[PDB]
């Protein structure tokens, strides 16, 4: 905005920003029995089995 | 332990462990007549070659039947899907690594 002092003009401006992402990783550690991973592929047998 | 002949004291445990399994030490000693001289000129671990641990022992009066296991991890015979880890008596086992840290890479 102009007006009627002393000061000088004003020029237009222009700004010019920048931004970028930031990389996350996340992990999570299962341990799993190698019995229980076994005897989900062995055979029935009985009841109790 | 009991072909050694090592004092008491410096595996103060299995001592009184070995010694009830075992007679004096000369119901072993009867087999090789040579501990005396094996030591000696030092020819007695040329003639050991470690095995591995048991997995199954199959007993019978005069004869004892005894299967171990090379390469890995022998499989239990007993209990199913499972398997035999090796034991080693808290006295014998020296540790190695041991630090207040007072830093070692893990792998």
């Amino acid at each position: 905005i102009a007006h009627g002092d002393g000061r000088r003009p004003n020029k237009q401006r222009q700004y010019i920003v920048m931004k970028a992402c930031n990389k996350h990783h996340i992990g999570a550690e299962i341990e799993l029995a190698a019995a229980d991973i076994e005897l989900l592929f062995a055979e029935k047998e009985t009841p109790l089995d | 332990f009991m072909l050694s002949g090592m004092e008491a004291a410096k595996a103060p445990q299995t001592h009184k462990v070995a010694g009830v399994w075992y007679g004096s030490g000369s119901g072993l000693a009867d087999f090789i007549p040579n501990l005396s001289e094996l030591m000696d000129t030092g020819e007695f671990h040329t003639l050991l070659t470690p095995v591995g641990p048991m997995v199954q022992s199959v007993h019978s009066t005069f004869v004892t039947k005894v299967t171990s296991a090379m390469k890995g991890v022998g499989l239990a015979r007993d209990e199913p899907r499972a398997h035999v880890g090796l034991t080693l008596p808290c006295d014998m086992l020296v540790d190695l690594d041991e630090s207040c840290p007072m830093r070692e890479p893990a792998g």
